């Protein structure tokens, strides 16, 4: 493929001299926007306590999700955490454990 | 005047992890300077392309009490990102720590420092992003961000 | 062209302490480069003698389970060695952390960074060694090894 | 020879926090050197004014026993100060860590490293100060202090 | 207004050119000695858990003290620590908590 | 005394000029291989929780071993570890605390 206006389509990157658009390699690297990258970005590899929700394509990075019973949240993006198994004394559960949240307990 | 380096500090104040620190500023009274780089929306903007040793120290400090309806484990993470001529920020470095798990913990002091050499193009932007921004101590000697050309 | 520096990383897949990390690699889809130095058996080989600020970050990361009939205390150590015109490796820097001792600990996040200046002769080799290699997270932004001519 | 850098190490031995480490020394056997800077009363003395990347690694290491009638929480802190043409020392950098709070803790390994760029005048003096000096392990590969002209 | 011998008096700092002594901003910064600094030192800020024993003035930096129930010592200048509420078994409290020390516990005989 | 083939023998280092082999200082430093080192390597000092199995000689680095009741291993070369003083319920001592291992406890087999 040929670089359009100095950029290459998602799923590729431009060569050193800038004459050709080289395809990223599926399963290893990707790019999601028209770019000038000399390298494609590397696919995330989900860790041990996560499951791959959708594999890495030359255009979209892998999507990882915490394993059942554990969750990840904005201030805790490094490691899946264990959900509480039940609500504190005399409180009610209004929200279940999901890979993006702990259980939610409220008051009377 | 041909020296390319910067060391900025602060005072207490969209596709990247954590929250970007934008309260950095240039002022001699806080031991911070800019030499052939400038600050913009908390981002160090590059002027000369080259190899840059980039670093940052973020001081996590808290006087904790085991709260009620929540877990207390904390993941203190510092991220150093770059904005290049690509829509999304690209992560250069990350460094993490977990808080002490003991129920006997009364407080936490966790200074995190990291650094590394990266090739940056003219107009590239670098920034620091952290989880738990509310626990960051911004005293200029405890938290800072900087870089220098390393050829 | 005349710049002497290097920043190498790996990928989330003998008379020295711990175990040598030899999975580092050349290429920048993961932000690593070699400039007047090269890589051989996981060792950075020096071409020009001089003062080198050498550094390394190694991310110890684990989601442990309290094992019963055994001790669980972990000693996470990063060693930076050099091979010179001497048969045995010579230690330059070491940095250590103990894991949290609480029985309530569910996981550990221990990023270890260290660096320093050392004079290196041509053909000297430098490498990183760690205890508990199985807990190292090799994401390029988390674990890396570098050096640059300071002077 | 026109290189301005220093890396000093040791061996075990007012207006600043903690206590000043003064057992540093220049010797090739401990991988330490001085180049256009000198050592005096444990302080590195600047010859050429400019921007200096200053750094220090201080190894806190103890095999503690929960001492009965005593709180056991430890605040391990490393201070990097400068003496300039002002009576009182001026703090440049500070890095801290708290010991694990668990009653099951049998020992602690806390290597602290920090560094940053600061403009220094001719005849400025820089030094390292630390709390709990009696827990510092002065092995040359573990604890050091250095700096180099970065512009 | 004027720099004596290349130095400005406490509560001030010198100007870039070195012809003027600029006052430090009360409550913001200070300087306790004759100096040639291009800036006044930033006042320390007591963290909650500490009471401001005395304010930062143009010539004196603020003095902080640990809050009632907590203390501080030479090796713990970073965080006030909680005073123990009781003593170990076989020991009785004979001294109270202060901003500089934990309770005192001796052994009991009787 | 003499550099054979550009090198000095164990227990020595070569001089600046390269014409002489200088002896390492016993108890202070050493060299175990033929070498062209400008100085001998420093003898290791055993920690407070260790004993000197073997002294440092001009040709052999000191040997340190954990004190009784503690041990070290490949993944814990930094600090000697306290051996567990007893087995868990339903288990029994099968192996003792050695300088390189904790005690071994196996279940109660009826
Ligand atoms: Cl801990
Ligand atoms: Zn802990």
């Amino acid at each position: 493929s040929s670089p359009s206006e100095g950029l290459c389509p998602p799923g590729h990157h431009i060569s050193e001299d800038g004459r050709d658009c080289i395809s990223c390699k599926y399963g290893q690297d990707y790019s999601t926007h028209w770019n000038d990258l000399l390298f494609c970005l590397r696919c995330t590899r989900c860790d041990s306590g996560e499951v791959e929700l959708s594999p890495c394509t030359t255009t979209r990075n892998t999507v990882c999700q915490c394993e059942e019973g554990t969750f990840r949240e904005e201030d805790s993006p490094e490691m899946c955490r264990k959900c509480r198994t039940g609500c504190p004394r005399g409180m009610v559960k209004v929200g279940d454990c999901t890979p993006w949240s702990d259980i939610e307990c409220v008051h009377k | 005047p041909q020296r390319v380096a910067a060391h900025i500090t602060g005072t207490r104040g969209e596709k990247a992890l954590g929250r970007k620190i934008n309260s950095w500023e240039s002022s001699r009274s806080g031991h911070s300077f800019l030499s052939n780089l400038h600050l913009r929306n908390g981002e160090l903007v590059i002027h000369e392309k080259g190899f840059y040793y980039i670093y940052s120290q973020t001081y996590f400090r808290f006087q904790e009490e085991i709260k009620e309806n929540t877990k207390n484990d904390k993941q203190m993470v510092q991220y150093i990102y770059k904005y290049t001529s690509y829509p999304d920020p690209i992560l250069l470095m990350k460094s993490a720590r977990n808080s002490c798990w003991s129920k006997d913990a009364e407080y936490g002091l966790y200074s995190i420092y990291q650094g590394g050499i990266f090739e940056l193009k003219e107009n590239d932007r670098i920034f620091v992003s952290v989880t738990n921004e509310h626990l960051i101590d911004m005293d200029h000697e405890a938290s800072f961000f900087g870089a220098f050309l390393v050829g």
